[PDB]
């Protein structure tokens, strides 16, 4: 894609995640499991769908023909008419399949950027209290129970309340 | 040794939708639309409530002039649209022309309804044979002719100048139909309407037309060399339609009365009544369709989808599908 | 300790603008740029320095053929374009037709000025009657004709043949009109041309007319059963006109030098002049904008913004802004 | 969206700064104060106006519409040329609104890359020399005089001439 | 010291290629294509294997009718298209026109092969003078007249009524030419064909003609006043064609089968023959050119790129280049 | 561009690659060289060869003109035929025109793209065994042989097999 996210630097999508489009895996001492971002999957299914809306909008106003008869000496019209709708037909076959053409890259690169929105937005969070891996994960400096990670998937970590137990794990390791 | 972990992740599955962008074709998506209806029922249904007019091997001219062989469509109902074949069989039964014939065909695409009247009976022909027939138009076994027209003759053997006039004292407009008869030679000329040199006057508040017959060799046609060229007009409401000839006068017995105009039109189709319903017609079959966009065929009628000559349309509502 | 920062920001204020994009609606931004005129004067004004020609009640046919109703066109000034009324009262006050009309009009769109000239004086008719005039052309309360033909009539009870022909000295082209009248009757005709069969015959480098006026009865139409038939060409510079009658011929009197070509239109507009000048003139109103667009009326002429159907029109010229 | 900058990582626009469309704050021990980002709101400002430039003049040569007027004897050419004038009219109106759309929606996008672009060029100038708060802001392990910070909005900054002022602000926190 | 380094990069070179964007104008780029041919050989070549039919200064008029001046064309070979000159000086000699000449015209259009055959031996007009000739239709210094149809005239002191008729044997169907001539006064009309009133009737399956001549004063054209209008018509196989005259008639002498159907054009163009070949033609030069676009001329004939009124159409397939 | 890589922050092109579009330069022990990234450069030809095809074969179907002649008593019609022929000439040439400039930024920003993504395919490899110089290149915290840079040119670079041997380089430089 527009940087390399999607099939990018995180190889592969989850088949196990099944409760939205973008979103997260856990695994402290309370097992593993899949959760969905729920606000950036659904800021991103309305994008999606006002696009859907708005291609189909943008050719509510378009060419219809019409059957018009001509005799055996009007061939010259019968020809203009002709030519004149197949014209329009043309044209707005080359608009609608341009548009789709067009979107559907668009969307591609648009999925893609969220998924490397939300990961800045946990690497922002996180900085030093975590080792990143680069396959799209984040190896904590501490512990993380299933009430600290639900912290950083809404915005709610709070970094200073696990600053010093993670300085302690990269010194321990760097001693 | 390792210890807590989180990652950031997508959504996958066992899809086989595939779309295109400029970049790259066949591309594996989770989610995608399909917005191109691509099929149809075949048939010719009626459109919402209202039953399309289907001539069979009539054409428009066969049933507004009264070819016999179209008296299926003497007294037709309101109608959604007009179906007519490629090549229709019953035309002009006597051979000739329609003048303006695509021009009515036109004013034809706006109208639903005509009420049929009589304007002129059959019967008030008193110094004027009212029974002209030929062998090119027949009825049920015998010689006839077109039934909202009359082919008048000389009686005993003179031809009287007729000054005859009608007012469309009716509400709605009259689409009103005439004729002139081309005879071969200055005999049948003679045999016909005794006077050698003949007209047609034709007035209204906008029409002031002089018809003469064209009396020449042509080739045989149905057996006949003799031409037949009808002429229309609307008559306005409250307006009249006067008519003076000395000969080759095919004059008016029936007139229609547009009754409703509406959104119609005449599809070019070899399909016939298929007993069902739709919203959205074309001449090769019925469309319903929840899709924005369709490729059946351009030339519909109804609540349709947009027409394009697409084989495909498929938009990409979610991501790139992983291995 | 907490020592020295550097931030990385964008601008913000208090703009309400909203701009859409194709995935999202109504996004306010820092700064935007309507692209989309929406506004004009309601009013007809005139085309650079020049005033358009407002033929107020009257039709363009009124006016060129001289419809007494219309003495204020006897003579009008170049004009920068045309307005036209959509149903002008004042059209051919004698009932008829003027033939090939909207192919004249066209022809007049391609004009800015006309100049009249007197090409045959009424008082050159010494054997026919020049004074012919009818209720269904007043002028103050009496009976009137066109004043740019002429209706003549028998002299005494005669009708000489009459053979006239005009020369275009001019260096321009002349637009000539004359006319054919249809009486009722056998009876009208001999009242009025006393002639019974009669011809009007045409003649240019380039036509090639024979007319026959076609005698029959037709609908009152403002309490007159006769009809005036129009018919119009140019003659080029050098060229000679001919014409021969032996009656029913409405003669011309004047004809126009056709002085200017030009970049011209006929408006349809209820509208009249609002004494002020525009660089671009819609059917409905003047435009005066730095817009590249406008939705006012498809019909313009002039230098002007390009039509959409759009209500809006809103490029983002800045960045989104913060709530 | 394609980001996380804009509404992202810096959540909102300084309404304080006037001078231009991407700029800095600053904070030393002489106060505080707004600075315009002078190379990058210039090459916004005409990249964005010669956008809506060569719209318009994409737009010049386009269809003109014309009164015609026909007989009621020539009804099929006359609505021959009612549908093709309509047709021509919808075409380019379609044209006029897809192309204020797709652009707009590129503009939004554009403002946004300047942006990251602005604070990765800053970020990349400062490297350990500064830490990385996630809001927007850079907090210096060293001291930045008002001439100091000059430097790294025109890209000469010189990073060893504060290493070690940072290097060890860097050993008394991690000590 | 300093270890090991890795750096990430892209292509360049000293390119001067420059695309446009929407955002930036004359960016240089490492690779561009060029998409839009903008040459030609400014030459007229054949198409494919086959030479095009150009008229010199004949138009089709003047071929097809067999002006005098335009003997070069009586019997051409298969073309596969048509080049006539704007104004071609050879038309119709005599003065008058074609009638629905633009309608033959583009019929042409579809034809790339007559040929011409001998529908009336001139020597088979025993009771009539077929010698008729004219100044303004000049051979070799010398009056003469169109090749293709001929001139009666009355024999002795009469024109007895002319019946000639043709039944289309061929497999192909037949343009057949005809026309009618109108005199000055009725002293020309005796002195040529001795009947005053006269007629010419045309008859077919489908065409019912009548023809009557307008004499009347007009224009001197190459000094002459009468007039000569001419009527066509395409005789289908096994249809047969009737003609029936008593005076003005200019009767058929050749016609031509319609042997080749095909994709043609009649292109307007002051060039001629470049002794070149083409796969693609337009009326200023030829194409050779695998370009998809071209800017040549919209009028092209052949397998030609899409033409655009462009200057300038190119691709970016590299990166933007480091100065 | 809309990323900031091609003439960004990575300040300048490299006459001396001349094997591909996308790459690196290594220069180690084993001297210094070019290395055309082989996966990136096909991938973007693959895109950028279909784009070129996918416009060509969108005009396919596009509007022909043709010559009709009108008599003198057909102004009418011969003026709607010279304006609808103008008509779909000016709409295909504004297509192929907006369609060549709307690609051609968006090839721009591809190439842009794919600069970020080798460049950031490299960073998530390194992480911190590798210090950022901020002009597009990477300095081993160890020494990287002709396959261990072969190594992070195919994402095949083994994190912690240097990982102890960076962290001692990283402390020395902090001693
Ligand atoms: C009414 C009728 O039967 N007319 C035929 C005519 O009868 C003549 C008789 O009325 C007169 O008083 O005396 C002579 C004897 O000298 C005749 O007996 O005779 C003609 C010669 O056979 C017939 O022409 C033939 O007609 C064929 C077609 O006939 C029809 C038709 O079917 O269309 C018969 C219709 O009765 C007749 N209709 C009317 C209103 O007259 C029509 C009509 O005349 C023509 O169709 C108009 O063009 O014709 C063949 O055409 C055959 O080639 C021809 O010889 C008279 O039909
Ligand atoms: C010119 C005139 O007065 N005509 C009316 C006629 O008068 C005769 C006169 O023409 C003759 O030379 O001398 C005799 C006596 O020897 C008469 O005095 O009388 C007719 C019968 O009453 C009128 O018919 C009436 O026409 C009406 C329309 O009148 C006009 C009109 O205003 O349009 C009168 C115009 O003067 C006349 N113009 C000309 C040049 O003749 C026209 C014109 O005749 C028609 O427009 C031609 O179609 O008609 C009503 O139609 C009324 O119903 C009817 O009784 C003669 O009008
Ligand atoms: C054939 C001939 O001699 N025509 C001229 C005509 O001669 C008369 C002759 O036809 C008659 O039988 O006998 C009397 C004496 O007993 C005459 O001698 O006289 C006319 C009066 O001058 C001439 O008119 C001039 O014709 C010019 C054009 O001449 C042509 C032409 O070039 O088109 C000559 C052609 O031979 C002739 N063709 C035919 C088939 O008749 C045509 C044709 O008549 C006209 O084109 C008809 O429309 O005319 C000029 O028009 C000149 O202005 C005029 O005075 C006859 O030449
Ligand atoms: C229409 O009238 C013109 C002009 O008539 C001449 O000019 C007047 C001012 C006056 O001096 C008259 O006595 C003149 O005849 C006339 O054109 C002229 O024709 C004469 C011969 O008759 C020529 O000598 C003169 O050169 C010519 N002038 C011009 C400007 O052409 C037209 O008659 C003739 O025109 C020429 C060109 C020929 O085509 C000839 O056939 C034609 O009769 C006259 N037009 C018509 C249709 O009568
Ligand atoms: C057509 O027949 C009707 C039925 O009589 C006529 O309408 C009536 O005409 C009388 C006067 O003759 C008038 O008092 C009535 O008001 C009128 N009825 C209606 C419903 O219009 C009509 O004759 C005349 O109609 C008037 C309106 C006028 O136009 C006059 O010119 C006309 O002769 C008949 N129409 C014609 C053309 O003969
Ligand atoms: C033109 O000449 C041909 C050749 O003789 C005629 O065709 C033949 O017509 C007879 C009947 O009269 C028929 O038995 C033959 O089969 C037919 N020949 C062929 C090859 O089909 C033709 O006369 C008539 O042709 C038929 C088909 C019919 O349409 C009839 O109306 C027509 O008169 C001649 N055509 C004319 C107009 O005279
Ligand atoms: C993509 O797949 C379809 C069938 O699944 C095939 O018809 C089409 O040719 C493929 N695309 C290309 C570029 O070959
Ligand atoms: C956009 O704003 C307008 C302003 O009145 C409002 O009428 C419209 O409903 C809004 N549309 C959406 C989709 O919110």
């Amino acid at each position: 894609g527009l940087f390399g996210a999607i099939a990018g630097f995180i190889e592969g999508g989850w088949q196990g995640m099944v409760d939205g489009w973008y979103g997260y895996h856990h695994s402290n001492e309370q097992g593993s499991g899949y959760a969905a971002d729920k606000e950036s999957t659904q800021k991103a299914i309305d994008g999606v769908t006002n696009k859907v809306n708005s291609i189909i909008d943008k050719m509510n106003t378009q060419f219809e023909a019409v059957g018009r008869e001509f005799n055996n000496l009007e061939r010259r019209i019968e020809n203009l008419n002709k030519k004149m709708e197949d014209g329009f037909l043309d044209v707005w076959t080359y608009n609608a399949e341009l548009l789709v053409l067009m979107e559907n890259e668009r969307t591609l690169d648009f999925h893609d950027s969220n998924v490397k929105n939300l990961y800045d937005k946990v690497r922002l969070q996180l900085r030093d209290n975590a080792k990143e891996l680069g396959n799209g994960c984040f190896e904590f400096y501490h512990r993380c129970d299933n009430e600290c990670m639900e912290s950083v998937r809404n915005g709610t970590y709070d970094y200073p309340q696990y600053s010093e137990e993670a300085r302690l794990k990269r010194e321990e390791i760097s001693g | 040794d390792p210890g807590d972990q989180i990652c950031i992740g997508y959504h996958a599955n066992n899809s086989t939708e595939q779309v295109d962008t400029i970049m790259e074709k066949n591309v594996t998506v989770t989610h995608a639309q399909d917005i191109l209806e691509k099929t149809h029922n075949g048939k010719l249904c009626n459109l919402d409530g209202v039953k399309p007019l289907i001539l069979r091997d009539c054409s428009v001219a066969g049933w507004l002039l009264g070819n016999p062989m179209c008296d299926e469509f003497l007294n037709v109902p309101e109608w959604s649209y007009i179906v007519e074949k490629i090549n229709p069989a019953n035309d002009l039964c006597y051979p000739g022309n329609f003048n303006d014939y695509e021009e009515l065909k036109h004013l034809l695409s706006r109208i639903n309804h005509f009420e049929k009247i009589q304007i002129t009976p059959k019967n008030s022909w008193s110094d004027h044979e009212a029974s002209g027939v030929s062998s090119a138009c027949p009825y049920q076994g015998r010689s006839s002719f077109f039934r909202n027209v009359v082919w008048l003759t000389k009686k005993d053997n003179a031809y009287p100048t007729i000054k005859r006039s009608y007012n469309n004292t009716n509400q709605e407009d009259l689409l009103v139909l005439w004729g002139i008869h081309h005879p071969n030679d200055a005999t049948e000329q003679t045999r016909l309407y005794q006077n050698p040199t003949t007209y047609i006057s034709v007035g209204t508040s906008t029409l002031n037309q002089k018809l003469v017959p064209k009396i020449a060799t042509r080739s045989k046609v149905k057996g006949l060399s003799g031409r037949m060229e009808f002429f229309w007009t609307i008559l306005k409401s409250n307006d009249a339609i006067n008519f003076e000839s000395n000969g080759n006068f095919i004059a008016p017995e029936n007139a229609y009365k547009i009754v409703k105009k509406g959104d119609s039109t005449i599809m070019k189709s070899e399909l016939e009544y298929g007993d069902c319903n739709t919203k959205c017609q074309t001449p090769i079959g019925a469309i319903n369709s929840s899709m924005p966009f369709h490729n059946i065929h351009p030339l519909t009628i109804g609540e349709c989808p947009k027409y394009v000559k697409s084989n495909r349309l498929v938009l990409a509502t979610g991501l790139r599908n992983s291995p």
